[PDB]
């Protein structure tokens, strides 16, 4: 239960680490793949108008 | 023009076979724990 | 060791022992209780064929039973040819040939299914009050099945044979009993409106709702410890009222008996007395009390 | 006619219901 | 571990209101217990109370303005009095008149918040005792349907329309509308599927009812005592039904039947009312597409006709 | 051997008396003796 | 031992009888042999 | 025992008279053979 | 037991032996008679066509 | 101590935030304020 | 001891109120009396 | 002891606010004052 | 044992049989063979 | 402890969301803002 | 092993028994293919 | 427990292994005779077409 | 221990998935972007 | 249990501290964006008129 | 044992129901 | 249960291994005859034109 | 117990690590045919057009 640092030493396991990291790096991934479809779709046909 | 259009087999023939075969092993499954062995009072002296 | 106990889990080690249960069937075996065999002095079979117990009840039953799946299909399969359960329809006599029934006219193997039919569900109901008999455990059961078969008998004997023409019972055959529903239903206007029906299906959505209720309030109570007691702490928090254990059982068996009751009641009724409902509700509006006001 | 064998069925209906009766008003008795 | 006493009694907020307990007397005499006892109100509590009489102080007051304010013709009346949610003329707009359909709109947006509410409470409260938490999940199945006839349905058709109207006859009304509308709503699957559901509950109800009273004598109403060593009373109620079906089920698996019967009902009624309105416009066309209607070519129509 | 006499006559005045009722109904009923206003 | 005789011979009465009555309805209801008139 | 003989031949004999009752119905109501007034 | 040969002895008691014997004798009868039935309901009439 | 204070500024958000919506509900659907498209 | 005095007096109390509130109602509503606009 | 003054508050503060929306309720459905557009 | 053979022998000639009733059935129903009287 | 500080959140994070999805549809359905093929 | 292999054999066939048979039968119901008559 | 091969010895009893046999058999002679009544339906006449 | 990680975790993921669900068939059914034969 | 200042030390624990950081963060972050969305809908069309 | 009781009551209770039967059948015909 | 290889020791058991080998086997024999089967149809009348 | 590398240690028990390698080499497979597919039914008729 020591790998995480300090300051979030009472909050995350040391097995609950890992697995945040993994979410951060997908949500990360998500976010930049959701840019790209939405500048996408507006250069096909604007929705506002 | 003979045979039922599709929708008719996922709409009707998701129930009627669904529900059988469900009823069939479920009754099974149940029967089967019930009349297993486990632990029970004596009939000559609870009764 | 491990003790495996009802709920299927296995304990990790009282006057309960693992008996297997060919033991507790030997015990209470108990042969000559039978109802019939009171009447008698003798019932004539009582031998416990595989797992099911015969009776005098029974065999009257299973004669009606093969009888009528025989006479059901019949019907629908020979002088309709439809060959399709959902399709086929078996049809009473019309309502002209009146209350006398004829080989040479049509209908007469409805007849013949719905008299086979009536013989075969009162030979079962005497059967379960013979086996209740043998145990000696009460008749609670035996009253909740009569209640549904004077559903049955309502529909198809009694309403019929008041207005007298024999056509009025529901004709049996998959997805077309469902047309006579319908067209019944609509020949008195606003059959919602009818009160004795409101009271059947406030029973049947409230037995659903109580039946939903006791099963999770077993279940979440079943593989953990505590005093017994919890669960009644949690309804006396939540609406504040507890019924007991006792308590559950008498109302779900008293809801269940009484929604059909009701239901005949309202059938028998509408088909005899009252053409449409929305007229029966005329006299509310004229109430002395408020009869001049508007 | 119609209406003596009509009320006559109604009778049947109301001895129906009558077995549910015997059952409650036998558990109060039962149940001091 | 956990302290019965201390969550019978324990001021508020964090306890309950009505502190001494009451007997009701015949209700002991029939009933069993007959205590009525203290109820507990937490924060979860109080909202959903709050919203659900602010939600029906909208519905009541406009109940007296149709009537023009005669408490002598609003009790004459109250049984058919209802509002209606708005025409299909602005569909899903949410600018409309109060008194045409703007009152609607509130009246159930309270409402859903204190069901939500009241959903939170069942699990805080089942947790905080230490039991299980099924009887919640089984609200959130009823809820489904619940909210796929005020919510999921009216939305995806583009009318607010189609939803019922908060009154006492209103609510048939709504049934035979809807049932009109999509034409012979007898032949729609699911709903078949929901009757085969709500009629085998009612009656596995009414039989496990009826055995345990009849099996009471020996104390096989106790079915937690009895799940840990099974007395005479259930050996008796196995062998009953044991002889007569030619199969049974113990004590445990029996609760189990119960639950999944009573949820199957709304989960499906949910998923074949949802169906109606946007895939499959007429049932009854459908079901001749099918080959599962009657052929009646010409039927004896001397019954139907006065 | 499990064969008693009173099973036998019990089940024999059964049988006879409800195939004797059943055949009288279906005589009657199918209207081809003039028995009766027929 | 393996097959009570008594069995044996109710399951073949039942069957025999309901045969019997079955054949002999739907000879009747078949309408082909002139019998209680036709 | 892995298989009790009498519940094969209980399932035998009720498999075998459904299947002949069911054939004889269908061939009956086919009308193809002139068989009691067709 | 001992008058069902060796090779079924695991499977077959004494008496459920005779029991199989009576079988075997009716299946064989009653296919006879089915073939003849069949024979006959051919030349009768055939349905095949 | 017999109030409680969280008791006090539970129902107190509840009723105020219940009286915003509606006030601000009833605003709207009235139509005297041309907001929204009116 | 045979009664007590109190259920006397609530349904006396109950009884008593819904008569007047009745006959009151009765009496405006039959319009025979020229009272509140008649 | 006798009377809980937190339950005269609750109930006050209750009734209070339930009949100030009534009459707001009736005056504003009234249609005399010329008040949000009428 | 983990897996038992009668269960497998069990289903398998459940099965088999619906299999060929259901294709006998459909074959029939299809028209397409002369076959009783088509 | 008086408060508990994850109610607080829970409740936040519920209220806000209600009220963005709330105003969301409400801003769409009033059709003034031509988004969406308005 | 964190599952029962036979639970996913059991699974398995019945999926592709499921499969197959309403593929079949959309294809035969299609009527795109000339088969049986079409 | 000693009829059956070394190699399918932990699956099958004794008396499962004649049952096996015969099954085995029986399904070759419907094969067979599978076979030859589709040969017999496709000369008939074809279903394809 | 004050919260528990996994049930943030299924909430998000929950929570995602029903709302680009939701968002997908809002799209979908606007017929506005041309897609599918639209 | 000591790291919160001394006027909140009653009310909130350690690992309680740390979250009410990051809410707050967020919440100022949320606040920033939905001022600039509405000053960009009304750049777009005024509500009020 | 027959205890000649039994043979008497059934007796008289077949002859109820034959009774009733009998008696409603004839009654309701058309002559 | 040591048959097995040691790589899938810990998952298989002895008995469980033989049943696996007769299901790979059963499901390669099945996708050839699927393969073939697809080949004809389509030779026959193509489905996607 | 021991097979899984250290840092996956206090998640992966041994049995869940070949499940886990299954799966990945399945998903795979699965991306690389849906990418095909995909490009097919493009290159067949495009659907945003
Ligand atoms: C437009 C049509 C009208 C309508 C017209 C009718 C009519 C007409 C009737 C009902 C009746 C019923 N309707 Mg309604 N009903 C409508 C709308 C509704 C709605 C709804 C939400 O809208 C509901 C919930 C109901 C509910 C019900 C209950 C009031 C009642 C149920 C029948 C029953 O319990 O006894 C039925 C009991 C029996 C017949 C069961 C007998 C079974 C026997 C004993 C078992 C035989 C064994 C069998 C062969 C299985 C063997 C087992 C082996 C495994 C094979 N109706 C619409 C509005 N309704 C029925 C009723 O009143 O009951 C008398 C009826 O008469
Ligand atoms: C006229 C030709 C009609 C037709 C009409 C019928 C009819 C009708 C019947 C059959 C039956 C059968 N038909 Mg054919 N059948 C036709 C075309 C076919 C075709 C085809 C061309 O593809 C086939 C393959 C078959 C094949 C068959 C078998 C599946 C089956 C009987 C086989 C057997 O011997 O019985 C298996 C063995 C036996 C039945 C054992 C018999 C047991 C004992 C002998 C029964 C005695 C009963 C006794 C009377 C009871 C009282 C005895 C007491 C001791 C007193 N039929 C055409 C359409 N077919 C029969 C069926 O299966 O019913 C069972 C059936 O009744
Ligand atoms: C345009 C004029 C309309 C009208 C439209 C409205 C609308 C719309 C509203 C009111 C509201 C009020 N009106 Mg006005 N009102 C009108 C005519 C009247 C008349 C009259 C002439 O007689 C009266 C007496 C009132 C009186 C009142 C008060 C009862 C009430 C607010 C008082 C107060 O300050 O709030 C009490 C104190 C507060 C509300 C504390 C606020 C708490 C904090 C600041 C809330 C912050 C919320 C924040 C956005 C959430 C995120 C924060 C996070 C930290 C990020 N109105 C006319 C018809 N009126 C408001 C109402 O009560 O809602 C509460 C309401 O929304
Ligand atoms: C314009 C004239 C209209 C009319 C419209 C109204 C309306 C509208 C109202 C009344 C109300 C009242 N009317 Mg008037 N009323 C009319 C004719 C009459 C006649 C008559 C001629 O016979 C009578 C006898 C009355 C008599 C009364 C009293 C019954 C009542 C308020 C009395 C009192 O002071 O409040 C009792 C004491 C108080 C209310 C204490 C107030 C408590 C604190 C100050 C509330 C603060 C609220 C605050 C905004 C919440 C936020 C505070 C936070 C700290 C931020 N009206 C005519 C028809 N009347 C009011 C009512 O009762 O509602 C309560 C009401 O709203
Ligand atoms: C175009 C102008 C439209 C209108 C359309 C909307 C719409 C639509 C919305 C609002 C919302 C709001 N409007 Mg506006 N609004 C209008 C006119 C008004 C008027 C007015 C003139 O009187 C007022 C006072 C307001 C006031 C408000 C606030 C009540 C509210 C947001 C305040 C805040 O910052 O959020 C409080 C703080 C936050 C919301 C914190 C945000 C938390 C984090 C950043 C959320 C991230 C979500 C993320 C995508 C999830 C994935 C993240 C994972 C890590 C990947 N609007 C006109 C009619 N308004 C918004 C609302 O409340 O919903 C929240 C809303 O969606
Ligand atoms: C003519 C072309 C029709 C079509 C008609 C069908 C039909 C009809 C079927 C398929 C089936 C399949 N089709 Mg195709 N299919 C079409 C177009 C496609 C397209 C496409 C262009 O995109 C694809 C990707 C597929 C893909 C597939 C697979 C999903 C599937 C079988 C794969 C496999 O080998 O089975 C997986 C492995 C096996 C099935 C193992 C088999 C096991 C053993 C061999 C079964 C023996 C059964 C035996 C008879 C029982 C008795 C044995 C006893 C020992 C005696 N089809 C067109 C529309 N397709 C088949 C399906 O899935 O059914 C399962 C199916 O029946
Ligand atoms: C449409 C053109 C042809 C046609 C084309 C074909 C073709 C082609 C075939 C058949 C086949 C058969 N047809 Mg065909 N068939 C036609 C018309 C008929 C007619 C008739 C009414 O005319 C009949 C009776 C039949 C009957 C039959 C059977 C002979 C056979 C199917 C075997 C099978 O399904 O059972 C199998 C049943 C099971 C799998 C279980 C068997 C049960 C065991 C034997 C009983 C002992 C069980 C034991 C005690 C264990 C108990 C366990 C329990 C079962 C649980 N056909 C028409 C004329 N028919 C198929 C066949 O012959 O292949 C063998 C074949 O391939
Ligand atoms: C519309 C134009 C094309 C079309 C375009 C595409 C495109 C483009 C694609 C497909 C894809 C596929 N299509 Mg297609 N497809 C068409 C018509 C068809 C037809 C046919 C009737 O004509 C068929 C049969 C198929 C079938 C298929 C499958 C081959 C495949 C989908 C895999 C998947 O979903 O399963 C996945 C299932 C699951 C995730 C679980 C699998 C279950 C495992 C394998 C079973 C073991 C479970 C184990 C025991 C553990 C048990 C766990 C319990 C289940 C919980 N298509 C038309 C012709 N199709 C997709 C595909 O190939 O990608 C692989 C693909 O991208
Ligand atoms: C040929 C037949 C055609 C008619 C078919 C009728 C079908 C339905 C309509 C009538 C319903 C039939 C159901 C009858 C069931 C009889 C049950 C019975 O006979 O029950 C008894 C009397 O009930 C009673 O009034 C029974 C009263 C019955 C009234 C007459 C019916 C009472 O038993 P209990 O004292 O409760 O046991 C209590 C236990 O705890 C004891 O420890
Ligand atoms: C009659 C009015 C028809 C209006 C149809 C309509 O307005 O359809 C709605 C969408 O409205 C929208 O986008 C606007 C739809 C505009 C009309 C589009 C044509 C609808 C065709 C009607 C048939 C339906 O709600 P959905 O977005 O499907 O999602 C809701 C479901 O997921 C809930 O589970
Ligand atoms: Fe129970």
């Amino acid at each position: 239960n020591d790998l995480v640092p300090d300051q979030w030493k009472p909050l995350f396991n040391n097995a609950q680490w890992l697995v945040h990291d993994i979410v951060v790096k997908t949500i990360y991934g998500g976010l930049i793949i959701a840019v790209i479809a939405h500048v996408l779709c507006w250069a096909w046909t604007p929705w506002i108008r | 023009s003979p045979w039922p259009v599709w929708s008719g087999y996922a709409l009707c023939f998701v129930p009627l076979a669904a529900v059988i075969l469900g009823f069939i092993i479920a009754a099974r499954f149940t029967d089967k724990q019930a009349t297993s062995a486990y632990l029970r009072l004596d009939p000559a002296k609870a009764n | 060791r491990a003790l495996p106990l009802p709920s299927g889990e296995t304990l990790p080690a009282a006057s309960a022992e693992v008996i297997p249960f060919s033991i507790i069937e030997e015990f209470y075996k108990r042969p000559g209780k039978t109802l019939a065999a009171r009447f008698f002095g003798v019932d004539p079979f009582d031998f416990w064929i595989g797992r099911f117990y015969v009776g005098l009840f029974g065999a009257i039953s299973i004669i009606g039973i093969i009888l009528g799946v025989a006479f059901y299909l019949y019907e629908g399969v020979v002088n309709e040819g439809t060959l399709n359960i959902l399709a086929m329809r078996i049809e009473p006599p019309p309502v002209s040939q009146g209350l006398n029934v004829d080989p040479a006219q049509p209908g007469f193997f409805w007849f013949l299914t719905m008299v086979a039919a009536t013989i075969a569900f009162v030979g079962w109901l005497l059967r379960q009050i013979d086996i209740s008999l043998k145990l000696d455990m009460g008749m609670e059961v035996p009253i909740a099945f009569g209640a549904v078969v004077s559903s049955w008998i309502t529909l198809q004997w009694l309403r019929p044979i008041a207005m007298g023409a024999w056509g009025h019972g529901f004709p049996l055959g998959i997805t077309h009993h469902l047309d006579w529903v319908s067209n019944i239903g609509y020949q008195y206007y606003n059959f919602f409106y009818n009160p004795f029906h409101a009271i059947g299906i406030t029973l049947l959505f409230a037995s659903t709702l109580f039946l939903h209720m006791h099963g999770s309030a077993v279940l979440s109570e079943a593989k953990r410890n505590i005093s017994d007691q919890n669960i009644h702490v949690f309804w006396r928090n939540i609406l504040g009222y507890s019924i007991g254990e006792i308590g559950i059982h008498r109302v779900a068996f008293w809801t269940g008996a009484a929604s059909v009751l009701f239901s005949n009641l309202c059938i028998f009724l509408s088909g005899t007395f009252v053409k449409d409902w929305n007229a029966f509700w005329g006299f509310w509006d004229k109430m002395p009390i408020w009869n001049g006001v508007g | 006619m119609n209406w003596i064998v009509a009320t006559f069925m109604l009778m049947f209906v109301l001895v129906a219901f009558l077995p549910l009766v015997v059952s409650l008003a036998y558990t109060w008795v039962t149940n001091p | 571990p956990i302290d019965l006493h201390d969550e019978e009694y324990r001021d508020g907020l964090e306890g309950t209101i009505a502190k001494p307990p009451g007997h009701v007397g015949w209700m002991q005499r029939l009933l069993g217990e007959g205590q009525v006892g203290p109820i507990y109100v937490g924060l979860w509590g109080v909202i959903s109370f709050i919203t659900f009489f602010a939600s029906a102080f909208i519905i009541l007051v406009d109940y007296g303005r149709q009537v023009g304010w005669n408490p002598i013709i609003y009790l004459r009346e109250f049984w058919n009095l209802a509002v209606y949610p708005p025409p299909t003329e602005y569909g899903l707009s949410w600018n409309v008149p109060w008194d045409k359909g703007g009152a609607w709109l509130a009246a159930t947006f309270f409402l859903h918040i204190s069901v939500l509410t009241w959903w939170a409470r069942l699990y805080t409260r089942a947790k905080a005792t230490g039991v299980g938490t099924q009887l919640a999940w089984g609200f959130a199945s009823a809820l489904s349907l619940y909210f796929v006839i005020y919510l999921f349905h009216p939305l995806a058709l583009g009318n607010w329309s189609a939803a019922p109207g908060h009154g006492f006859r209103a609510i048939l009304d709504w049934t035979n509308y809807v049932s009109i509308h999509w034409g012979n709503f007898y032949y729609n699957p699911f709903h078949m599927l929901s009757i085969f559901f709500l009629l085998g509950s009612t009656l596995l109800l009414a039989m496990h009812g009826a055995t345990i009273v009849a099996t009471s004598k020996w104390k096989s109403e106790m079915e937690f005592t009895e799940m840990m060593a099974e007395g005479p009373g259930t050996q008796r109620a196995q062998l009953f039904w044991r002889w007569v079906m030619g199969w049974n089920a113990n004590s445990y698996n029996i609760h189990i039947w119960a639950w999944w019967f009573a949820a199957f009902t709304a989960i499906t009624g949910a998923i074949g009312l949802f169906l109606s309105g946007t895939l499959v416009p007429d049932w009854y066309a459908w079901g001749e597409t099918a080959k599962i209607v009657a052929p009646w070519p010409n039927p004896d129509w001397a019954q139907y006709v006065f | 051997r499990p064969f008693e006499f009173r099973t036998s006559v019990v089940v024999s005045t059964l049988l006879g008396l409800v195939m004797a009722l059943l055949i009288h109904f279906v005589v009657l009923s199918s209207g081809a003796f003039n028995w009766l206003r027929a």
